[PDB]
């Protein structure tokens, strides 16, 4: 059939963006039944992505949400007290299912001024790891961690689908703003920022700025939770719960 | 070193008592926005000669936010004449503004917190805006403003 079709199948693979698609094309391998004798043509990444196409594809019940946001928010705070994990995405807004955990991790030694520190999100990994609960990698950045997880099922129990699991490790003094765009929604933040312009203030993933006069952003104004954000831009709060398609 | 400042070029709003021209006795002695309920007011300060701005400190009186642009007598001066040298900073949180807390702060500007581009280059007049969003009632403006020149 048409190629492009062909291609628009490969996409849906984790790892599998446009470029890598047609080279998968050309090589002959239009299908998931050719994906799955070609492993070696595809790099670890998409060679995982694969591995769990069929579950990677099911929405995830919010009853295992919760389940999953303990597992993660536990042994974070075993670990280290201070650190400070919000999951984020459609599950903030109350959607009874996800299409995936997103969680954002965060601590106060780590701020935007002070040093890279991988270890910080690599601690909280490697320890998912051992609880069982991050079953394999996609791709272990430096900020973010790419991979997949799975709920217990103590035996003689059918085993849980297995999940995407993103990680994305943020400084202290940028996390309220990074939550706020990761919860958005994507009407929402594009509602909340034109407001922003209104009242001359510039909001993005990382930041709030005031605009001068000129219409220079100026200095990333503090932010230790989302309220604060809204009160800059004097707007009422909103609750995840109805950052919605209906604005008001 | 202190640069000194010459008269006041203009000043879009200012109080009988706290007007614009206390930005230049040392002190505090204010200058403050002839109406509160306004939400910014601004000031252009002549120099006494082209220098180059190095360092820039900032003494608050119940001000949000303050800016500062800089610009030259000869080329006239209008609107965007001025370039920014201190971008929008932020002296007093939405909930102290509110309440009226802890408008005193006061603050210093290194070269490094200078949009660099500006600083290299030398003027003899300074744009200040000061904005106050978050209260319609309290008093706002400056209590003082000093520019430094490298040593």
């Amino acid at each position: 059939d048409d190629t492009s079709s062909s291609i628009n199948f490969l996409t849906r693979v984790t790892g599998i963006g446009p470029s890598a698609a047609r080279k998968l094309v050309d090589e002959g391998i239009k299908t998931l039944e050719d994906l799955r004798k070609n492993e070696d043509k595809l790099n670890h990444h998409q060679r995982i992505g694969l591995k769990y196409f069929e579950d990677f594809e099911k929405r995830i019940p919010r009853e295992e949400m919760l389940q999953m946001q303990d597992i993660v928010l536990n042994e974070v705070k075993k670990l280290d007290p201070e650190y400070i994990a919000t999951v984020c995405g459609s599950f903030r807004r109350g959607a009874e299912s996800s299409g995936d955990m997103d969680v954002l991790l965060t601590h106060p030694n780590f701020t935007s001024e002070s040093s890279k520190q991988p270890k910080l999100l690599h601690r909280v990994v490697e320890q998912l790891q051992k609880v069982r609960f991050i079953t394999d990698t996609l791709s272990k950045g430096e900020t973010k961690f790419m991979g997949v997880c799975q709920l217990p099922s103590e035996n003689d129990e059918n085993e849980y689908p297995h999940r995407r699991i993103d990680i994305r490790l943020i400084p202290k003094d940028q996390y309220y703003c990074g939550v706020l765009y990761f919860t958005g929604s994507d009407i929402f933040n594009k509602n909340m920022r034109a407001h922003a312009l209104e009242k001359g203030f510039t909001i993005n993933e990382y930041t709030i700025r005031p605009l001068g006069v000129t219409g220079v952003a100026g200095e990333p104004l503090p932010v230790d939770s989302e309220q604060d954000i809204f009160d800059y831009i004097q707007w009422r709060y909103r609750e995840p719960k109805d950052r919605s398609e209906h604005h008001h | 070193p202190e640069i000194r400042l010459r008269h006041v070029v203009s000043c879009s709003s200012q109080d009988s008592t706290h007007c614009a021209e206390n930005l230049l006795k040392a002190d505090t002695r204010k200058w403050r926005a002839a109406k509160a309920g306004e939400k910014t007011i601004s000031v252009v300060l002549q120099l006494e000669k082209e220098e180059q701005i190095h360092s820039v400190d900032i003494g608050n009186d119940g001000s949000a936010f303050v800016e500062v642009l800089v610009g030259s007598s000869a080329g006239g001066a209008g609107e965007q004449d001025y370039e920014v040298l201190l971008v929008t900073s932020s002296f007093m949180s939405p909930s102290e503004s509110r309440s009226g807390s802890n408008p005193n702060r006061v603050r210093m500007f290194g070269p490094d917190k200078l949009v660099r581009a500006a600083a290299e280059k030398r003027w003899d007049r300074v744009k200040i805006v000061c904005s106050q969003p978050y209260s319609k009632d309290s008093p706002f403006g400056l209590s003082f403003v000093r520019f430094h020149s490298p040593p």
